[PDB]
RNA sequence: GCUCGCCGGAAGACCAAGGGUUCCUGUCCAACGUUAAUCGGGGCAGGGUGAGUCGACCCCUAAGGCGAGGCCGAAAGGCGUAGUCGAUGGGAAACAGGUUAAUAUUCCUGUACUUGGUGUUACUGCGAAGGGGGGACGGAGAAGGCUAUGUUGGCCGGGCGACGGUUGUCCCGGUUUAAGCGUGUAGGCUGGUUUUCCAGGCAAAUCCGGAAAAUCAAGGCUGAGGCGUGAUGACGAGGCACUACGGUGCUGAAGCAACAAAUGCCCUGCUUCCAGGAAAAGCCUCUAAGCAUCAGGUAACAUCAAAUCGUACCCCAAACCGACACAGGUGGUCAGGUAGAGAAUACCAAGGCGCUUGAGAGAACUCGGGUGAAGGAACUAGGCAAAAUGGUGCCGUAACUUCGGGAGAAGGCACGCUGAUAUGUAGGUGAGGUCCCUCGCGGAUGGAGCUGAAAUCAGUCGAAGAUACCAGCUGGCUGCAACUGUUUAUUAAAAACACAGCACUGUGCAAACACGAAAGUGGACGUAUACGGUGUGACGCCUGCCCGGUGCCGGAAGGUUAAU
RNA sequence: AGGACCGAACCGACUAAUGUUGAAAAAUUAGCGGAUGACUUGUGGCUGGGGGUGAAAGGCCAAUCAAACCGGGAGAUAGCU
């Protein structure tokens, strides 16, 4: 059956990637919480 | 021209294997590990000027590093670059 | 194995399915309730 | 020429076509075409603002000359063409100085026919000229509402506007609505009536024909739940309410004009 | 290794996405593998991915994103002009053969092609975020010409055969060759050329558009395939010499023709139909400012450059998405034989597999199937399930009907094999020869050869000739819904939703209406034959009475009536 | 010609049986509907929570939907167990 995760790298990055978190106020606050929690990978880039 | 300070840092090791060996003893090509940011003009110039031979053409691939592990600790090795340097008819090394 | 066992015990903790008991177990409880009314 | 299709396969049983042998079978004139991307009924916020729109055939826009600015230069009608963006047909015309333009095609106008815009134009159908020079009681289409702006009244097929008065700097116009409106008399207008009247006689026949003009289905309000439409719910068919829009405003009677700026120009509302 | 079975429009082959070393070799069997394991997609180590031509990057753009200024907004921020990004689309160029354990249009051999830089030489008006062309583009249908590919004959090499026969109307195998370059064909489109003039293409224009003449009747554009060359080369069934028996080298015959033939190519064509079918760059042209014995343009030759990243391997799956080595999901490409209308179906080729627990026994019972005396719905909520029907041709076919249907109504008959008509016909294709020449990829004649239905008559076999697989059960009365469609992903596919059609009502354009503190945007580059809302729901005959209540529309006299 | 007819791919999901600590958190097998269209599909884009989208089922919005998920107010409150 066709499950929910149908992967695509270009949609992974355009959607949840770094240049797209940095592109706005609230994604920069996301990166700030991931750095402050101290996190090995911030976004999902590769 | 390429400066000689750049041109010394490019070639890194001769690559020893059996594909390399049959490339030397069968098709004049010496195979050698180069700098990761080394272009084909740099490798050609560096073999022209550091082994004093005449290079016909260079073919460069980039080899991806293998994820090994020690114990239960993984790690990728490291990517390197391998240059197939096709020499002319007059060569030794 | 321990991590997979904790997550695979954590599978039906937030479910919704009402005809299946506990999210997964097949039954006849629809007919039992419906016949009780 | 309207044509009833023979009833092979339902779907064709009720179709009436409006065929026109004088339309150009071929490609339109290219440098008066441009891209016309379809929207889906959705504004710059992405949201559906006008419902029921979407799909349909790909269409290219045709720059139709509504202004009719080339004054005094005659133009022969080169051909007539199908325009997908309108109810009427468009005539491709060729001015004497070698410029082609598309105009709305009036009623009698065929290929090889002289039209002429401007003040000293002859009064005959196809000639755009200001309404202080048109006689009272003449059918007139493609009417401007502000001088220099372009035609906006009576553009849709089979539609005309009658000039009934010339009191001063204004002309009283019986719009196709039935409404009497004052327009400034310097506003150009094209003589005759616009010419595909039989457009209204076609009957479409099946559901997919509506679909291919870009008209998605219309779910009626009473078939929904109360969360969706004010008509909603009720255990079989159940209306019981005064009929409203999906936003609660009364349909079936309730007047929704509020302008106050253009009420000066309305002599009598429609009836 | 020999047999046996399974897939073969896939369970073969090649990719994209996705993964990321799973690829290949050596080595180990702890754990992983639903068993054992010497094996493995497991552990460990080593190896492996070679590009001017493939793809990305790059040039150009769609939807859409972002957006200097800007308009707007308590702040955050919204929208958006110039612009700038964004492929799933447009834009230069390589093919055959060989090779590795593992890469190959990348390496090697042979033969090519493309775009830029620079230099020389000959001629020369060049020049844009500007003008024009072009790129540039729908659905369906129909043939015609081809090819891939296949079949048969010829040729060449080999065999004459475990059991009757098999020197022949016999058996097995091979019969392959590309890009590029040259020619220009079956088609398809368009009249061509010269001169003058002009309110158009923001300016200019020799370009485009337009208006006059004059002359010629042809020119041009495009185009599959074939043919020639590439190629006296490669490949080639097989033999020969050594053989770490794994193979390794050497040598190597024929290498043709006929017919059939695509869903591929001519074809972005042609015919037709409404529902009227991207953009921008490369490309070709025109000039403006400027530069004008310079620069630049064109042509030939030479020379240099073409960087960077991807390239392993799986990819309908044990490697991706499904927690699993999960009976599920996953886009594109190639598509042989026989029978067949066919990409169905049966059996097969190439190729790949036998599904990572086995050995027995042959109880009840469960599951998947086969058959069944007599009866034949008596079962049951209900013919649920099963059984039955099932092909092609011809005959024949009712009520009712919107004249289309109903209709494949219903119901029948024929069907294999052999021989003759006819040493294979009708038809298709069509050589050599002959005739003419505007002479060749020509047309006329001619029929050799190949292919080849279908029908009748005669005979013969079986219980049965649509023999397997595949492949309608039919009829009568009636409710609802007109019809095709849509819907409760995961107990409801329906009479429900939709629908064409009808009506009412709003709406005069800065439209009503909707999203939006606003700007703005959709409505719509539309304009009342249009658009929005509401109900009803093809079609036919129709749609009666009630305005007291609630709503809406209209009226303005009087009563009451806020801020002030 | 056709929201035409029969029928594969392709899309679907009408019936039955199995399965129901499944091979599978919705499938398999045998039949079944559509199959040139209101079709189907790939790649990208847009719409967002009292909001979207809806041929309307209160359906769908990441195995979640009469108001998603995450985090916080938050140790809500619980005359009840």
């Amino acid at each position: 059956m066709k499950r929910t995760f149908q992967p695509s790298v270009l949609k992974r990055n355009r959607s949840h990637g770094f240049r797209a978190r940095m592109a706005t106020k609230n994604g920069r606050q996301v990166l700030a919480r991931r750095r402050a929690k101290g996190r090995a990978r911030l976004t999902v880039s590769k | 021209m390429i400066r000689e300070e750049r041109l010394l840092k490019v070639l890194r090791a001769p690559h020893v294997s059996e594909k390399a060996s049959t490339a030397m003893e069968k098709s004049n090509t010496i195979v050698l590990k180069v700098a990761k940011d080394a272009t084909k003009a740099e490798i050609k110039a560096a073999v022209q000027k550091l082994f004093e031979v005449e290079v016909e053409v260079v073919n460069t691939l980039v080899v991806k590093g293998k994820v090994k592990r020690h114990g239960q600790r993984i790690g990728r090795r490291s990517d390197w670059k391998k240059a197939y340097v096709t020499l002319k008819e007059g060569q030794n090394l | 194995m321990d991590i997979n066992w904790r997550h695979n015990q954590s599978t039906f903790y937030h479910f919704t399915s009402d005809h299946r008991i506990s999210g997964w177990k097949e039954t006849n409880a629809m007919y039992v309730a419906l016949n009780s009314q | 020429a309207v044509v009833k299709c023979k009833p092979t396969s339902p779907g064709r049983r009720h179709v009436v076509k409006v065929v026109n042998p004088e339309l150009h079978k071929g490609k339109p004139f290219a440098p008066l075409l441009e891209k016309n991307s379809k929207s889906g009924g959705r504004n710059n916020n992405g949201r559906i603002t006008t419902r029921h729109i979407g799909g349909g055939h790909k269409q290219a826009y045709r720059i139709v000359d509504f202004k009719r600015n080339k004054d005094g230069i005659p133009a022969v009608v080169e051909r007539l063409e199908y325009d997908p963006n309108r109810s009427a047909n468009i005539a491709l015309v060729l001015y004497k100085d070698g410029e082609r333009r598309y105009i709305l095609a009036p009623k009698g106008l065929k290929a090889g026919d002289q039209i002429q815009s401007g003040v000293d134009a002859a009064i005959k159908p196809g000639n755009t000229l200001p309404m202080r020079n048109i006689p009272v009681g003449s059918t007139v289409h493609n009417v401007e509402m502000k001088p220099g702006k372009g035609g906006q009244l009576a553009r849709s097929a089979g539609t005309y506007v009658q000039i009934v008065a010339r009191d001063g700097a204004y002309v009283t116009l019986r719009l196709r609505s039935g409404e009497m409106r004052k327009v400034e008399a310097d506003c150009r207008a094209t003589l005759g009536e616009v010419g595909n009247a039989e457009h209204m006689l076609r009957v479409l026949g099946k559901a997919g024909a509506a679909r291919w003009r870009g008209v998605r289905p219309t779910v009626r309000g009473t078939a929904m739940n109360p969360v969706d439409h004010p008509h909603g719910g009720g255990e079989g068919r159940n209306f019981g309410k005064h009929p409203v829009t999906p936003w609660g405003v009364q349909t079936k009677g309730k007047k929704t004009r509020s302008n106050k700026r253009t009420d000066k120009f309305i002599v009598r509302r429609r009836s």
